[PDB]
RNA sequence: UUUUUUUUUUUUUUU
RNA sequence: UUUUUUUUUUUUUU
RNA sequence: UUUUUUU
RNA sequence: CUAAAGAUAGCGUGAAAGCUCAAAAA
RNA sequence: GGACUCCUUAACUUAAACUGAGGAGUCAAGUAGGUACAAACCGUACAAGGAUUAAUUAUGUCCAA
């Protein structure tokens, strides 16, 4: 037999390596990133580093994948796990989380009455506070006052 | 010196800009000369899997499934311990 | 930081006394005195104690 | 002296189809200064571009 | 033991793996392929 | 560095692999920790001495998961002492080896009660009396043999340990403030006062006596 | 008590230069005999069978091997084959077995607080 | 029983394609086995992961090839 | 008791290391004297091969550079043997 | 007088499962640089300062080598010694400036060298050999020789080193003994004012802080 | 002053941060019901997750 | 070799008479139990025969008591519901240690009964 | 864990 | 970690 | 201009 | 308290005694 | 009736720059470059001649450069 070592000194050391496996890419960039966010829901590194790719990749993501990546990011952090309070303060200190804040202040008028909650509550779990859309979502809150269910006006309340 | 030829070896240490004293200790083998430095030569503990940069690039895939060790000198537990050539 | 630290307890200025909370040792002793670079003396050929 | 290495200035120049050999660059480096300096602005242009997207994170 | 001569000093980056006068390549080599 | 060993390219180091399973000084671990662990917050209540640890041994030292501190103050027969109206500290983590830690109990045991060691005196003759009056410590080793002045290690040691005699004089108790000091100062006296292992006539620390020899 | 078998048989020979033999006067006679033995060839090997299935926490034993591999001029590894299969195994029983048990008293105790409902 | 005569032993394992102008050696190398499948039909080509191959062919701690490996139903 | 290498014989053996001239390893036993170990004399270091051989060194090595005159060679290429060349 | 001496690995802790086993430095614990208790003034380094002068041409680099590298210090230095730095450097003429290093004592060295290293001195004809010199005695000695050497031996090896080795100044101190020259260290200023409080105090009412203040006297 | 380049300190951002095989180990037991409180399983604790994902996912009322 | 100087003391040490009073069934109710079988353990019974332990069972709901007496004199009472065993011994450590530091000043700890 | 090798012409290991 | 240190040791696991 | 630690 | 404890794995003595480990409980 | 190296192989102490065979390169009869220091190794769009010009090669990119 013969090593790989042996076969490549006798070639450019820039040569490039051919593929082995090839398949189609994703066509639609949502839809597939859509699927990935189901097994990531307990390790931050996964979320952030999906975040990044899908940002790379585009450049307008989709809002409700956004609003579903920055609530699974908030629901790591809660009230219940041992994380600690260091933690979440140099989350908050990373240029990801505030291009990800960045991209949804951009396109807050796309909030919808539904996800107005989960933002609260994300809000909440990480201890983050912004003036950018909390104005916004109590124009909402204060719309939909004789809409919400009594748990949710009691949860929204505490928070 | 004295001495017409000597062993590359020798000379090599022969080289050396260190003490008397960790000469002696470099030539009996108690001591080890890498990168301009004088450490303790790698231990080879029995049963446990050696470092990654001593075997040989097939053999890496192998040593690294073996059992590792992640405590101190006192907290040891080996059988027998010798200095890895 | 030190400058502004230093003017807000400026405006606090103490009453109560302090506590302390130092390592507690043998005061009795205070008065002896130990001499590292101490030659041993032989004043006399038969030692009637051996100094250490 | 700009802040511009010879590796940088070399493609950058090379990409603007300037054609200037070693010799007269040197000349020039050392008789013209302000021929220099504008050859390096001009291929500093070229050589640092922006991105599709800018985004502000100071206030935040 | 094989120490002293110089055609025995190992091949050093830009060489081929075979300057003139070398036994030491032939004979590991030849050691590992059976002694 | 960069340069293959004689055992690991020829022979491949395949002596590691070459050992027996019997013969062992002590049983293979058992391998029960599998899989299936629930972890859980334990709590602990000290005393009010270690708040002399600071923040930095609690915050600034590093610890693979959180270890949380905080201390309540109380302002202030038989002692019937109850969970409330004293003062106290509260240190909790997930781990619990980082609550058995022997510097906590340190920091208690310096400022309230201190350490202590002592070391036992045998043989024929072998007496430890005392001159006038502290620091002059004599003790003698055996009968005709001059007596040994123990005062530069009293001198060295002053302030931070102090040395009991018994009336007998058979006894030397070591008491101080200071781990080390007390260690070391109790290891400096025997160092002298060993016994020998034939006539027996000396000092050894208590619990870890002297085996007798005999001449072939 | 116990039995073993050799593998490996010297035949070989070879020759050797007596001693007062100029440059070359022809071949040598034999002086001893050699067995080429290659890598993977087996040397020695005991048909013995570990009757303890039912204690996989127990290594084999290799003193035998271990008392002579530093005499031999080659480098050995300790084998050890037999027909002892995964799924014959009483570990994934006991394993199951946890399990199941574990499962059932968490259940018993969710039960019996009575913050859920039952079926 | 446990040791009763009727208990199967197939197993069903995914295999990956072989593309055209690919060696041995390159898949080899990419943590592949490469195999063949060749009676009662065409020639076909697959790939087969190491970790999953290998776990089968060798299923005892101190052991070789087991002989076991040649006495199944591999539903690939 | 010097060893080129280290050993637990005793029930309570610790792996420790001396200040001594040098950094040594050794073994400590309290239940029997006879059982320290320091390993301060070991066997003399060999050379090694360097890393950048190793292609080299392993495996089946080809010939550097191929046969072909023996293959090439033909009386069409040689003027001395062309017109004895016949194609009728 | 009758065994080796003290090394820095007697003092701490030995980890052979680790890259720097134990620290390395060139004196004892109680042994270190240090400063006097009574500063009659707080100072400030200026890290490095530079003088330009047209008319003579002669210019000064004045830096403050306070724990940094040696080697680094050393390569950085040998560039201002050589003036290559200028667009009109002839490497027939020493085209340098004048460089002064300070604090020259508070050098580090990485790994094991300070306890594991010595200078050999070369000697015409001697049977005894070349005279070796310990690291921890030219520290103790004169610590500017430990990067005036590694200077020297970076230097090109021809005849215009001694002259571009002589307008090097090395000093252990901090201030230097030159006249004209402008000053590394100089003695701090009075930080810059804030246009707002970070704080906010509220006192609490009267009569409960003197309640509070009898019940704890 | 430009040639005095190499004396300038610099400082790049953090890219990701950085945790121990301990404290991933405990969010994930986290997540799956097994906070500090308790066994949210075997009794519903403050906080819970079943809880919150009806309440946050059906928050508005049928007209 | 390696010398142990300083030792633990036990929780049983330097003791003139130890008292459990509880009520079985009781919530927080394991430290009494605990207690009570190191009391009438083995050990004990060897290293401390001169100690007086005993245990009562209450027929009604009452909170439990534990009351302890040293050798010099000193009296304790704790409750077995909102303390340890281990954080108990934190409370008397004091007076435990000076009386030991007596007897060890006074006698030899190697001593046998 | 990796970048740092026989870099074994010298300095240097500045990560 | 303490000038404890000719082949003798303590404290804390960093 | 360091990377990695599934759910 | 319950449970468990090899014809006996490592110390010890003069033939003994004594201690420790495995197992069990926690 | 040939000196070094690559693959196979006879002899020898799986020794030696030996002794002798099968087939490729180089030197012999080859320049300048790289390999620290003295033919044999890598590379060459390989030395008619002259000048202050551009290039993917072995290979390098902290300082001597």
């Amino acid at each position: 037999m013969t090593t790989r070592e042996y076969e490549e000194a006798f070639l450019p050391r820039r040569l490039k390596r051919i593929k082995v496996f090839n398949t189609p890419p994703p066509s639609e960039l949502p839809a597939f990133f859509h699927k990935r966010l189901d097994n990531a829901h307990s390790n931050p590194r996964s979320i952030l580093k999906l975040y990044r790719q899908y940002m790379r990749k585009d450049d307008y993501p989709a809002y409700d994948w956004l609003v579903r990546c920055f609530c699974h990011l908030g629901n790591v952090f809660g009230f219940n796990s041992f994380w600690a309070t260091k933690d979440k303060q140099v989350i908050q200190a990373l240029p990801s989380f505030k291009f990800l804040v960045y991209d949804l202040i951009e396109r807050k008028h796309l909030i919808e009455a539904r996800q107005v909650p989960r933002l609260l509550y994300a809000f909440a779990c990480l201890e983050y506070r912004s003036w950018h859309l909390l104005p916004t979502l109590l124009e909402h809150v204060e719309a939909n006052l004789e809409k919400w269910r009594t748990p949710t006006l009691a949860n929204m309340a505490l928070t | 010196g004295h001495k017409h030829s000597e062993s590359v070896l020798q000379q090599f240490y022969n080289r050396l800009p260190v003490r008397k004293r960790f000469l002696k200790a470099i030539r009996k083998g108690t001591l080890i000369w890498d990168k301009g430095q004088v450490k303790i030569p790698p231990i080879a503990m029995q049963g446990y899997g050696l470092p990654n940069k001593l075997v040989l690039p097939h053999q890496k895939e192998f040593n690294n499934k073996l059992p590792k060790f992640k405590g101190k000198i006192n907290q040891l537990k080996a059988t027998r311990i010798w200095f890895q050539d | 930081k030190d400058v502004q630290l230093t003017r807000l307890l400026a405006q606090f200025p103490p009453v109560l006394e302090a506590v302390k909370d130092e390592k507690k040792a043998y005061e009795e002793d205070r008065h002896l005195r130990f001499q590292r670079h101490a030659r041993q003396k032989f004043e006399t050929w038969p030692p009637e104690k051996l100094e250490i | 002296e700009w802040s511009f290495p010879y590796a940088w200035l070399a493609t950058s120049l090379w990409r603007q189809n300037i054609w200037l050999d070693r010799k007269m660059l040197a000349n020039l480096a050392e008789t013209e200064p302000a021929s220099f300096r504008a050859l390096v602005n001009e291929g500093k242009s070229v050589y640092f571009w922006n991105p599709d997207k800018v985004r502000d994170i100071q206030d935040l | 033991w094989n120490r002293n001569p110089s055609a025995r000093y190992p091949k050093k980056g830009n060489k081929g793996c075979r300057p003139v006068c070398r036994a030491m390549r032939k004979i590991r080599k030849r050691l590992r392929t059976g002694r | 560095g960069g340069s293959y060993g004689y055992d690991a390219f020829f022979r491949g180091a395949a002596e590691v692999l070459n050992g027996s399973n019997i013969q062992l000084p002590h049983l293979p671990e058992n391998e029960e920790q599998k899989e299936g662990k629930v972890y859980q917050l334990h709590s602990v209540r000290f005393p009010p001495q270690v708040r002399r640890l600071g923040a930095n041994y609690f915050f600034r030292r590093q610890r693979a998961v959180p270890l949380t501190y905080y201390h309540h103050l109380v302002e202030a027969g038989v002692h019937a002492q109850t969970g409330r109206g004293q003062a106290l500290c509260f240190v909790a983590s997930a781990n619990p080896g980082y609550l058995q830690s022997k510097e906590l109990e340190n920091a208690v045991f310096e400022s309230t009660r201190g350490f202590a060691c002592q070391l036992i005196l045998e043989g024929r003759g072998v007496k430890a009396y005392f001159d006038p009056e502290w620091p002059n410590l004599m003790v003698r080793l055996g009968v005709g043999v001059k007596p040994l002045a123990l005062r530069r290690l009293a001198e060295q040691y002053a302030t931070r340990a102090k040395i009991f005699v018994d009336k007998r004089g058979l006894l030397l108790t070591v008491h101080g403030y200071d781990k080390c000091a007390v260690g070391t100062l109790a290891m400096s006296l025997f160092n002298h006062l060993q016994a020998n292992p034939y006539t027996m006539k000396g000092a050894h620390v208590a619990m870890h006596p002297i085996k007798k020899k005999v001449t072939r | 008590s116990k039995e073993v078998h050799q593998n490996v048989h010297a035949t070989y020979a070879v020759t050797r230069k007596p001693e007062g033999t100029k440059m070359g006067q022809g071949k040598g006679s034999i002086d001893r005999f050699v067995a080429r033995v290659p890598a993977g060839r087996i040397l020695f090997h005991i048909p013995q069978i570990n009757p303890f299935h039912p204690f996989p926490e127990v290594e084999p034993n290799f003193a035998a091997f271990k008392a002579i591999a530093p005499r031999l001029p080659v480098p050995v590894v300790f084998r050890e084959q037999n027909n002892f299969f995964q799924m014959h195994s009483v570990k994934d029983l006991i394993r199951k077995r946890q399990a199941e048990e574990r499962e059932n008293r968490e259940k018993t105790a969710r039960d019996k607080l009575g913050g859920f409902h039952t079926d | 029983g446990v040791l009763g005569a009727g208990r199967s032993s197939a197993v069903d394992v995914a295999c990956k394609p072989w593309k055209r102008f690919v060696r041995k050696e390159d898949i080899q190398r990419a943590g592949y086995v490469p195999c063949i499948v060749e009676k009662y039909g065409i020639e076909r080509r697959l790939a087969i992961h190491r970790d999953t191959l290998e776990a089968l062919a060798f299923d005892e701690q101190h052991g070789h090839l087991s002989y076991l490996f040649q006495a199944r139903l591999f539903r690939l | 008791w010097h060893r080129g290498t280290l050993s637990l014989l005793c029930s309570s053996c610790r792996y420790v290391v001396r200040k001594w001239h040098v950094p040594i390893l050794g073994v400590d036993c309290n239940a029997n004297p006879r059982h320290k170990q320091a390993l301060s004399v070991p066997a003399p270091r060999s050379r090694g091969i360097p890393k950048h051989l190793y292609p080299f060194l392993v495996g089946k090595q080809y010939p550097r550079h191929p046969r072909w005159r023996q293959a090439f060679t033909h009386r069409s290429r040689m003027g001395k043997y062309k017109p004895q060349v016949a194609r009728n | 007088s009758q065994s080796y001496p003290k090394g820095s690995f007697h003092e701490g802790h030995i980890n052979p499962f680790a890259d720097v086993q134990w620290i390395s430095r060139p004196f004892m614990k109680r042994n270190m640089p240090r400063d006097h208790h009574p500063l009659a003034k707080q100072h400030t380094s200026l890290k490095a300062v530079t003088m330009l002068d047209e008319e003579s041409g002669n210019h000064w680099h004045v830096l403050d080598g306070k724990g940094r590298s040696v080697g680094g210090l050393a390569a950085q230095v040998v560039r201002l010694l050589q003036g290559k730095h200028r667009v009109d450097f002839t490497p027939r003429t020493a085209a340098g400036d004048s460089v002064i290093v300070v604090n020259a004592i508070h050098l580090k060295m990485a790994g094991h060298t300070w306890d594991t290293k010595v200078y050999k001195f070369d000697r015409k004809t001697h049977p005894a050999g070349p005279k070796i010199i310990t690291a921890k005695t030219i520290m103790a000695r004169n610590p500017a020789m430990i990067l005036n050497l590694a200077v020297k031996r970076m230097l090109p090896p021809n005849r215009l080193r001694p002259i571009m080795y002589r307008k090097l100044f090395v000093y252990a101190g901090a201030l230097h003994p030159h006249w004209q020259v402008p000053q590394v260290i100089v003695p701090a200023k009075t930080p810059a004012e804030v246009s707002f409080l970070p704080f906010s105090v509220e006192r609490a009412d009267p009569v409960q802080a003197a309640a509070r203040i009898a019940a704890l006297g | 002053l430009i040639a005095l380049k190499w004396f300038r300190r610099k400082r790049p951002p953090m890219r990701l941060p950085k945790y121990s095989p301990l404290s991933l180990s405990l969010s994930i037991q986290a997540i799956r019901g097994h906070g500090r409180w308790g066994s949210e399983r075997e009794f519903p604790r403050g906080w819970d997750q079943l809880h919150l994902k009806d309440i946050l996912g059906s928050p508005l009322r049928s007209e | 070799p390696k010398y142990d100087l300083f030792k633990p003391l036990d929780f049983l040490a330097c003791v003139k008479s130890v008292h459990v009073a509880y009520h079985p069934g009781r919530p927080r109710s394991e430290v009494c139990r605990q207690l009570i079988h190191h009391m009438k353990s083995d050990s004990v019974r060897k290293r401390f025969p001169s100690l007086q332990a005993s245990y009562q069972l209450l027929g009604y709901n009452a909170p439990s008591t534990i009351k302890i007496e040293l050798i010099n004199g000193k009296k304790h009472e704790f409750q077995a519901e909102h303390f340890s065993l281990r954080e108990m011994q934190m409370r008397f450590d004091t007076d435990q240690f000076e009386a030991y530091l007596e007897y060890m000043k006074s006698q030899s700890v190697e001593a046998k009964p």
